RNA sequence: UUGACACUGAACAUUGAGCCUUGAUGUGUAGGAUAGGUGGGAGGCUUUGAAGUGUGGACGCCAGUCUGCAUGGAGCCGACCUUGAAAUACCACCCUUUAAUGUUUGAUGUUCUAACGUUGACCCGUAAUCCGGGUUGCGGACAGUGUCUGGUGGGUAGUUUGAC
RNA sequence: AUAGGUUAAUGAGGCGAACCGGGGGAACUGAAACAUCUAAGUACCCCGAGGAAAAGAAAUCAACCGAGAUUCCCCCAGUAGC
């Protein structure tokens, strides 16, 4: 399932409007990428499927602070 | 991103120089190998006297 | 043939650094250690276009101290080499001198004006140094 | 399917630009003057060792200035006159064009590895050619994927195709 | 050191008329054809919940005078607009 494991992003549907305004249902997929994040506290890498934006949330809050919420929600990796 | 040095590493290291390197370079090479310190508010304060002077 | 003398005088200022005029008026009295009554050669750069004849400023500057009149007109590249008095004049006589040129030109500002006027000021005292202020 | 951005990094070299200080560069007519320009206003210089001048960088509209070690040595000019201005006698701002530097991104080349890929090998979770983890080799910032975007597109879909 | 393995403890599972919140989401039809639009975020599908659920105590309106969370009802008005 295409879900960012730190934010909660997911494929939200939309409309692919043409020039002549033809509404055809489409789908906006998040830019997810499986990445290994080195946790120093556990002195171990943690592979996580996160979004590109989610990476920037990690660079701001701190990997450990982020993982605090994951075990808080049970987003088991 | 904003990162503060921990080691020597050339062209961008002098043990304590805050450099704005590229994200990938910091998060996948400098941080995991301890070559640098995640420059967050407290770490900026943790350097100035503890390991700077 | 620039040698030690003018360079020691240039140790007072920097070509890169922009100081305040309150410093340059006191520093120019220490810049010129010459044995003859000199002055300051200021090359003030305009803030508009000096190619359009409707905007160019030409006239007289008011110097209430005393000389008290200096005729000034624009240049080819767009500057004015208006003197700010002799080097022998004191601090407040020079402080009030540059301010006299300011408001006189600011209220006589031309029609199709596009921005704040004074951008670059090139103060160059006779036997002193290369000073850069705003 | 194309390009931009994101995941996406590092150096090295070459090459555009910007920028710091910068040495140069800039002949109307006049001319001791390769006076750019405005140019304040007549002394610089110096015994923290100079001009003339050999050669040379230099610039070379080839009318020339500047001048790197310099035996030389303690002086080498002026302002000023023939200029619409007065001059590398001292002269800034530093620009038009140059070149160097620190830096800054852009685009190409070459290598590297740490992201990333591995339907390569090996060990373990295990009596499982799944998956995951660990070692290691190979590729490697490509590939691939998300968002935007030009092209193509009867593969597919909704429909039109007048009245007389 | 973890991944993993075993046993104990606690909870969950399923059903259910509609009502409620959310994730998806038609066409017929109307437009006297039809593609914007309408139908309608309706039908239907899936998850979750209670007895009600949802919303809820202003980074709201108003208007330079004041009102003060939300919800439901009757007007405002088939008007202002699209």
């Amino acid at each position: 399932s295409r879900v960012c494991q730190v934010t909660g992003k997911r494929p939200v549907t939309g409309n692919n409007r043409s020039h002549a305004l033809n509404a055809t249902k489409r789908r906006f997929l998040p830019n997810l990428h499986s990445h290994r994040f080195w946790v120093e506290s556990e002195k171990r890498f943690v592979t996580l499927r996160v979004s590109a934006k989610g990476m920037r949330v990690i660079d701001k809050k701190g990997i450990d602070t982020v993982l605090a919420e994951l075990r808080a929600r049970g987003e088991k990796y | 991103m904003q990162v503060i040095l921990l080691d020597k590493v050339a062209n961008l290291g002098s043990l304590g120089d805050q450099v704005n390197v590229k994200a990938g370079y910091a998060r996948n090479f400098l941080v995991p190998q301890g070559k640098a310190v995640p420059a967050t508010k407290k770490n900026i304060e943790f350097f100035e006297a503890r390991r700077a002077e | 043939k620039l040698t030690k003398r003018m360079r020691v005088i240039r140790e007072k200022v920097d070509a890169t650094k922009q100081y305040d005029i309150n410093e340059a008026i006191a520093l120019l009295k220490e810049l010129a250690t010459a044995k003859f009554v000199e002055s300051v050669d200021v090359a003030v750069n305009l803030g508009i276009d000096a190619r359009k004849s409707d905007q160019n400023v030409r006239g007289a500057t008011v110097l209430p101290h005393g000389t008290g009149q200096v005729r000034y007109r624009n240049d080819k590249n767009g500057i004015i080499h208006t003197t700010i008095g002799k080097v022998d004049f004191d601090a407040d006589k020079l402080k009030e001198n540059l301010e006299a040129l300011l408001v006189a030109l600011k209220k006589a500002k031309p029609t199709q004006a596009k921005g704040v006027y004074i951008k670059k000021v090139s103060i160059s005292t006779t036997m002193g140094a290369g000073v850069a202020v705003d």
